[PDB]
């Protein structure tokens, strides 16, 4: 049984927000053994409240909890960019099992905007003493975390063997990503250039590597 | 056909206090001052009698009740003492006839970042009363309110664990206690000295 | 100061058996209810089961019963999880995760208040087999990035340190991508002065559990 979460909540900074999680009188209607754990990304849950409000030391003040009916609520004041994560409510049921929530993605809207740094990686010697080449496009320090990726050779645009990674938070709060080509040493040497463009919010940025470039 | 005393003294896991282990020791020969002839016991005190008259004389039964306390509460291990031992983890009669004998376990009991498996009662309603054993596990309510069987305000567990660590202070260091009552009922005595 | 360590992360074969431990430290054992928490990649907690050792009494989700055993070492402190007849859908993060209060006797065995966490342990169930990574430098030429890609390794997952530890701040270690040939690869970068790149030493340190491996990597800038 998985308790009914939103997928995802957002807020600007300073806002309150709250995160729902309806049961049945089986579980979430039925005791008052609700918790809520927040997670970050990587690291095992921590538990925020405990039997519907109460709030363990060290938890800050702005995170409470209450319940009414079958739904119980986590509201989060004065929202800040670390708040950012994954929060799953809890309870306790009438088969004495312990029942979570699907979760709900917290994200927090409205920080200043960031443009994308980009460095574009050539392929290693050593990857290339080893026959292989691939070509690296890292995106940092860009918010909100939302980026569109191209690869050209020489001026076409190339798809085969491209991989790109979900942008990931950071730990300045700002995301970052990855993307990858992946060629033979021989189409790497047979071409003039190779460019990585990202777009975000509107902007583009390129950068480009050559195998004579030294 | 010696008593098994060996079984109690050099056993290898002791009960925690709180759940005292008893054995009963009957129909054997007890060569009593192979201990006493033994400066291992940092405790030896018999308030019955005196352990030397001991090989001279015959009882029903003997009870070693054995367990595991922390140094400082070696002396609540004797009639008419007060404390957290004494009151709710094991109580001797004022009239007690028996010896009392124990020993420094540091080398054994204690580890390296603790040793937390060993644990007394904390709390409870009313003292034991002599020889009585309370095992139980329910929530002690310490307000006014009912706990429900959960801990938290006013609500504690009962059974606390002791923190046994080698850098110990003495008083602090785990001890090994077993406890010699010496039953004479009017039945056919069955243990005796040599 | 209570701490609960795990073991290490695995592949096993479908069908096969896993043992997932969670040593406790610091503190008592017996008497806290210890129970296992699994997530699936990108998925929700869920779950499995409880025990509180000094009872003796367990309880696990239906969904699980028959096929988990939950059980404790009392003398060790050590708690373990162990799941029969491995499907591909229990790939996950094992978690230890000890109750935040204790119950009387004839109660609850975890009402779902969790206090401490272990580190978690992923268990990869698949047929293929662990290879080792292949770790290659992205060498630099204000500040400049460089770093490592850690390249064609099964299962998950990789850690990568930088300086055995003694570097930290600006690194970032990217998720993992699944190539077509089916095995993993992820780079690690950091941003660093550029004045400091003939002088100071950059090493990658990547450890792989599942193959027991590890790779130290220099990364030296490129003079060309
Ligand atoms: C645990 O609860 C289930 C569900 O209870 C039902 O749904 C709740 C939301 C509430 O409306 C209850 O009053 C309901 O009874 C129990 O399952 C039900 O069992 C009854 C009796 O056999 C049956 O008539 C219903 O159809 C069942 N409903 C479902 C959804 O299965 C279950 O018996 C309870 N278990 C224990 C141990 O108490
Ligand atoms: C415990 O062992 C020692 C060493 O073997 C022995 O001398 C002693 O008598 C034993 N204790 C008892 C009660 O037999």
């Amino acid at each position: 049984l998985v308790l009914t979460q939103p997928a995802s909540v957002s807020g600007s900074p300073g806002q309150s927000i709250i995160v729902s999680c309806t049961g049945t009188s089986s579980d979430v209607g039925g005791y008052k053994f609700v918790s809520w754990y927040q997670q970050h990304p990587g690291k095992a849950p921590r538990v925020m409240i405990y039997d519907v409000s109460n709030r363990p030391s060290g938890v800050s003040n702005r995170f409470s909890g209450s319940k009414s009916g079958n739904t119980a609520s986590l509201t989060i004041s004065g929202l800040q960019a670390d708040d950012e994560a994954d929060y799953y409510c809890s309870s306790y049921t009438n088969s004495s099992t312990v029942v979570f929530g699907g979760g709900t993605k917290v994200t927090v809207l409205g920080q200043p905007k960031a443009a994308p740094s980009v460095t574009l990686f050539p392929p290693s010697s050593e990857e290339l003493q080893a026959n292989k080449a691939t070509l690296v496009c890292l995106i940092s320090d860009f918010y909100p975390g939302a980026v569109t990726v191209a690869w050209k050779a020489d001026s076409s645009p190339v798809k085969a063997g491209v991989e790109t990674t979900t942008p990931s938070k950071q730990s300045n709060n700002k995301y970052a990503a990855s993307s990858y080509l992946s060629l033979t040493p021989e189409q790497w040497k047979s071409h003039r250039s190779y460019s990585c463009q990202v777009t975000h919010e509107g902007s583009t940025v390129e950068k480009t590597v050559a195998p004579t470039e030294c | 056909n010696l008593c098994p005393f060996g079984e109690v003294f050099n056993a290898t896991r002791f009960a925690s206090v709180y759940a005292w282990n008893r054995k009963r020791i009957s129909n054997c020969v007890a060569d009593y001052s192979v201990l006493y002839n033994s400066a291992s016991f940092s405790t030896f005190k018999c308030y019955g009698v005196s352990p030397t008259k001991l090989n001279d004389l015959c009882f029903t039964n003997v009870y070693a009740d054995s367990f595991v306390i922390r140094g400082d509460e070696v002396r609540q291990i004797a009639p008419g003492q007060t404390g957290k031992i004494a009151d709710y983890n094991y109580k001797l009669p004022d009239d007690f006839t028996g010896c009392v004998i124990a020993w420094n376990s540091n080398n054994l009991d204690s580890k390296v970042g603790g040793n937390y498996n060993y644990l007394y009662r904390l709390f409870r309603k009313s003292n034991l009363k002599p020889f009585e054993r309370d095992i139980s596990t329910e929530i002690y309510q310490a307000g006014s309110t009912p706990c429900n069987g959960v801990e938290g305000f006013n609500c504690y567990f009962p059974l606390q664990s002791y923190g046994f660590q080698p850098t110990n202070g003495v008083g602090y260091q785990p001890y090994r206690v077993v406890v010699l009552s010496f039953e004479l009922l009017h039945a056919p005595a069955t243990v005796c000295g040599p | 100061q209570v701490q609960l360590v795990q073991s290490g992360a695995e592949v096993k074969k479908p069908g096969s058996s896993v043992r997932v431990s969670c040593k406790a430290s610091g503190g008592t054992f017996s008497t806290y209810p210890i129970s296992w928490v699994r997530q699936a990649p990108g998925q929700g907690l869920e779950w499995m089961g409880g025990i509180i050792p000094i009872f003796g009494t367990a309880k696990s989700a239906q969904k699980f019963q028959g096929r988990v055993t939950i059980t404790a070492d009392e003398f060790t402190s050590t708690a373990y999880m162990e799941m029969s007849s491995l499907r591909s859908e229990d790939t996950a993060m094992y978690y230890c995760a000890r109750e935040g209060r204790r119950y009387g006797s004839g109660w609850y065995i975890s009402t779902g208040y969790f206090d401490y966490w272990g580190q978690g342990t992923l268990v990869t169930v698949s047929s293929a087999s662990t290879k080792g990574p292949s770790v290659f430098p992205l060498a630099p030429s204000g500040t400049a990035a460089l770093g490592c890609l850690v390249k064609d390794y099964f299962p998950e997952p990789v850690t990568v340190s930088w300086n055995s530890g003694a570097l930290t701040s600006g690194v970032h270690t990217f998720p993992a991508v699944l190539q077509s040939s089916g095995l993993y690869s992820l780079s690690s970068v950091v941003t660093v002065p550029s004045s400091s790149l003939g002088t100071q030493t950059y090493i990658c340190n990547v450890n792989h559990k599942p193959s027991n491996t590890k790779v130290d990597k220099r990364v030296e800038p490129k003079s060309c």
